[PDB]
RNA sequence: GAGGCAGCAGUUAGGAAUCUUCCGCAAUGGGCGCAAGCCUGACGGAGCGACGCCGCUUGGAGGAAGAAGCCCUUCGGGGUGUAAACUCCUGAACCCGGGACGAAACCCCCGACGAGGGGACUGACGGUACCGGGGUAAUAGCGCCGGCCAACUCCGUGCCAGCAGCCGCGGUAAUACGGAGGGCGCGAGCGUUACCCGGAUUCACUGGGCGUAAAGGGCGUGUAGGCGGCCUGGGGCGUCCCAUGUGAAAGA
RNA sequence: UAGUA
RNA sequence: AUUGAAAUC
């Protein structure tokens, strides 16, 4: 099975996420096969929210569950909002 | 940290008046006065053809004992500006006169370097509003370089700012004298200091 | 793309099977001249229609045996004998390289 | 005027019936730091008349050093003996990057941003000696524009 | 048997030069004279021109020099100060566009072979090819 | 060589090799001492220059050099080893270190304390 | 018969040398479950090492033709030295008060188990970071001073004791040894040993050479191989050019 | 014979 | 003792 999720990056206090897809039996920071966002926990930025939406339909759209903070995230930025 | 030891002992040895202790080193001696030569058992003796090493030396001394910062932080700098875009020389004249602790002085907030850092150690110095309490920060073009109002009161403050009611400040840098707050307007060019140093001669200094 | 080689063939002392020579030049990885390096490869031939001093191309194949991966696609040109000796002499020379 | 140099003093020996018997041998340059300079060599009983002596020589061997903004036309090499000098054009901010020798010799042109390699055997004469002919042979856009023209 | 014609050439000139010669044969070929266009177009040479000498063709070469000179060794400054070849037959030199030599900040020819024609470095930096680097004059 | 030369034979890398089997590169290596002669140096020096033999943990036995003043070493004594030339003494290739096992740093030592192995003194200090 | 830490800790042994039998599943990720949840030494944290990189403290401004002591002294003086003393100033440490972000989902309620809306639970780090109040002049060491290489004088010692990267110092006047004073360089570091690239165009493609310095085979014949005159034509393998695909992220 | 120009 | 020594009284 596929997955959208949160990759850590950054460093120690200072989280850093990449929402990624990738193979779900892949180790947490390992090779992914597509960025499709990232995230800043404690919003230090004005921009601490990002993701491009049409690519994630598309992998939705060829199955790929995403971890449950994934899809919040992923709702944030209303990928999942019609019309 | 720091250096600290007696001084104004090279407001000697490197030959020339540093500025190091301020308002005595302006009067009747940065001992340069009552005494123009280096140091020690062997000071006024016959002096002695310098190899071009030494004299590449002494004139980096010179700079880095000026502005009181160490060999490891100094170096640094320069690194940094030869893979800077432009002229290298200036460059790091330019940064090494973008360090608080010596805009602080700059501003005549302080009398000396050494003293301008530890009202920045201290607390009593803010950049735009916050306060800021590293002697290292790059201050930038734009910034505000502020007294704490809750220091203003302090003797030390009020004695300084007093006697820089007459007196000019850098082509760089203005200085509203009774808000008690200044402003870093651009970096400086090789021009606006008249420093005593050759700083070609630092440039050749690294390159062995 | 399956590999497409073309050399010579230099035996068919095998059933079914030609040895192909195929040579190739390149500049020098650090001294630039151009040197050539050359490689036989066993190529499957089912109705053992070529035969020696065939020049022939050769293509990347599904596996025929333990180091058959290649069939002979078309003859180019038939003669050659000379590269055939120029070849033979070269394997005959190695017999006084000895001790 | 200009300003002189000295680069290298060294002291030599003939033998001679019982007792050895020195002698004073001095590299100077002079320059005005502004494409004119001039290397001398001179030897000498006591050190003062070889380097006044190399003085005086120095001045009397001068060069056309065609600058373009501190720094030179071109590249050149140049084998003295099996004394090898290489010379590189290079950009402002740069500096003088030689050894002493052709520091020397290029600072007091008016030089401020070259890059240098001594090559082969380093001897100062030899290589000083190279530094000169590689000078005493640049060229310029000018100069060439006026040989090739006919 | 005469292993590079191309390098016999670049040298024949090389050595009458050095000895103030005014004209030179070279045994003639096509892609000699090629070479010698953009050597008098350059303004290195004044000039060639075909003859035949024992029922033979060569080129005759036409060399040029400076001013006669000033003081001990009056003899003229060169035009032709350096001519040197690159690729050569046990090791052949080709380039593309992207790393053709600037000969001599600028005042230095490179002669160089390509699919467009035998070409100035700056010719073929601007026609945009490269190919057989085949010497340097300066 | 012809370019045909090269591309048959190449160049030949250049291998020097080791001034001091104290083996696995080893900045150090531990010793017990063997043997605690005194040796007569050689060129044009005279003068009882201090040594020890010692087998190592790397199987190989050694003669190393004890610098300093006096010292306190003997057939069992046990030493650390970091390899320094004497010069003076043919295949004396490696010194002790004084300050580490039986090896004692160096009394009254007042200049070059790091090296001799001598902590600081407490006279005005 | 039982068993297999090259999982996390930790014990031992070899070794110049390499840590806590720590807190938490709160965050991210993984597995099973419709869910609530259960498991996860993956992980997120804390602990120990100046082992590395960065930041910062050991004070700031006054302060003598210049104290004492210690070093030199052609006995007049010179040095440590504005350095201390001492005068005002600031206030690392430490005490008090307040005190985080990291966490909004899953879940429940409205809606339709969707979209969208609402709601609640949950912090190992931690009573830490950061803010406010009070407030003490409060750590300096290591290497080096014959040349290369920045820095010199007095004693001691006499080819001894010892130094030494390389050249080389020491035989009664030693800037080279050992101590002193002083000086130079770095500074919470400074030295040493080992290993790597460098300088070394000293394996030389870039970029070397062979009469006498290391180096022409004792001479031929010729095998393979390398190399190949002038002109024209075909092919387009070498070579050149344009598009396009690939060249993961991290790194630079 | 040793060190030493 | 002799030159700093080794040798030698
Ligand atoms: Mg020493
Ligand atoms: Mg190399
Ligand atoms: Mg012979
Ligand atoms: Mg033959
Ligand atoms: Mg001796």
């Amino acid at each position: 099975m596929v997955k959208i999720r949160l990759a850590r990056f950054g460093s120690k206090h200072n989280p850093h996420y990449r929402i990624v897809v990738t193979d779900a039996r892949r180790k947490r920071d390992g090779k992914y096969i597509e960025k499709i966002g990232y995230y800043d926990p404690r919003k230090t930025t004005p921009d601490w929210l990002k993701v491009d939406v049409e690519r994630a339909r598309y992998w939705l759209s060829v199955g790929a569950q995403p971890t449950d903070t994934a899809r919040r995230l992923l709702r944030q930025a209303g990928v999942f909002r019609q019309e | 940290g720091r250096y600290i030891g007696p001084v104004c002992r090279l407001c000697r040895r490197e030959g020339v008046k540093l500025y190091l202790k301020g308002e005595r080193c302006y009067s009747p001696k940065c001992a340069m006065e009552r005494r123009p030569y280096p140091p020690g058992q062997h000071g006024q003796k016959r002096a002695r053809r310098p190899s071009d090493y030494a004299v590449r030396l002494r004139e980096k001394q010179k700079l880095r004992r000026i502005y009181g910062i160490s060999e490891r932080q100094f170096r640094n700098l320069f690194e940094e500006a030869s893979k800077k875009k432009g002229v290298t020389g200036s460059v790091f004249l330019g940064l090494l006169e973008s360090r608080l602790d010596n805009v602080v002085y700059r501003l005549g907030f302080a009398v000396s370097r050494r003293q301008a850092r530890q009202l920045v150690r201290h607390g009593h110095i803010t950049v735009n509003g916050r306060r800021v309490d590293l002697p290292s920060y790059r201050v930038r073009p734009g910034d505000e370089i502020a007294v704490a109002e809750k220091s203003r009161n302090l003797e030390l403050i009020r004695q300084n700012l007093e006697a820089m009611k007459g007196r000019k400040v850098g082509p760089w840098l203005s200085l509203d004298v009774e808000g008690m707050k200044g402003k870093f307007l651009r970096l400086p060019d090789r021009e606006d200091l008249a420093l005593p140093v050759n700083e070609q001669l630092v440039i050749e200094f690294y390159s062995r | 793309p399956k590999k497409v080689l073309t050399g010579v063939v230099v035996s068919d002392k095998m059933q079914k099977t030609v040895t192909v020579l195929v040579e190739r030049q390149f500049p020098h990885p650090l001294y630039g001249k151009v040197i050539k390096r050359s490689k036989k490869y066993l190529a499957h031939d089912p109705e053992e229609k070529y035969k020696l001093g065939d020049v022939v191309e050769i293509i990347e194949s599904r596996p025929i045996s333990k180091r058959k991966r290649f069939r002979v696609l078309r003859l180019v040109e038939s003669g050659r004998m000379d590269l055939v000796e120029k070849y033979l002499i070269r394997r005959q020379n190695y017999e006084s390289l000895s001790k | 005027d200009f300003e002189e140099k000295m680069i290298l003093i060294r002291r030599t020996a003939r033998m001679q019936a019982g007792g050895r018997r020195f002698r004073f041998g001095a590299l100077v340059v002079v320059g005005d730091r502004q494409g004119r300079v001039g290397l001398g060599f001179g030897k000498a009983p006591e050190v003062p008349l070889a380097v006044q002596k190399a003085g005086y020589y120095a001045r009397r061997n001068m060069v056309e050093v065609p600058l373009q903004n501190g720094t030179i036309p071109h590249e050149i090499e140049v084998e003295f003996g099996a004394s090898k000098i290489v010379l590189k054009p290079a950009a402002p901010g740069t500096g003088v990057i030689a050894g002493a020798v052709p520091r020397a010799i290029l600072e007091l042109a008016g030089v401020t941003d070259i890059l240098t390699k001594e090559l082969g055997s380093r001897n100062p004469i030899n290589i000083a000696y190279a530094t000169m002919e590689a000078l005493r042979q640049l060229r310029t856009k000018a100069d060439v524009e006026r040989l090739r023209k006919g | 048997m005469l292993t590079d014609p191309i390098a016999d050439m670049l040298t024949r000139i090389r050595n009458a030069t050095r000895v103030y010669k005014e004209s030179t044969d070279v045994p003639a070929s096509r892609f000699k004279e090629e070479i010698l266009r953009i050597l008098a177009r350059e303004g290195f040479i004044k000039g060639y021109e075909r003859v035949d000498v024992d029922g033979k063709p060569y080129l005759r070469v036409y060399l040029k020099y400076g001013p006669r000179r000033q003081g001990p060794d009056p003899r003229p400054e060169q035009v032709i100060h350096h001519i040197r070849r690159i690729s050569k037959p046990g090791r052949r030199v080709y380039v593309g566009v992207k790393e053709i030599p600037r000969v001599r900040r600028g005042l230095g020819i490179a002669i160089l072979s390509t699919s467009k024609g035998v070409l100035t470095d700056r010719e073929a930096r601007k026609l945009g090819v490269g190919g057989e680097l085949i010497c340097e004059v300066w | 060589p012809t370019i045909n030369q090269l591309v048959r034979k190449g160049r030949e890398k250049v291998r020097k090799k080791s001034k001091v089997p104290a083996l696995k590169g080893a900045p150090f290596r531990r010793g017990v001492c063997t043997v605690v002669r005194t040796v007569t140096p050689k060129k044009p020096n005279s003068a009882l220059r201090k040594v020890a033999k010692v087998r190592l943990t790397s199987g190989y036995e050694v003669t190393a050099y004890i610098p300093g003043e006096g010292h306190n070493l003997q057939e069992h004594s046990v030493v650390l080893i970091r390899g320094g030339r004497v010069k003076d003494l043919p295949g004396v290739r490696y010194h002790i270190v004084r300050g580490v096992y039986d090896a004692a740093g160096v009394k009254d030592r007042k200049k070059s304390r790091s090296k001799y192995g001598t902590k600081k003194p407490k006279e005005a200090a």
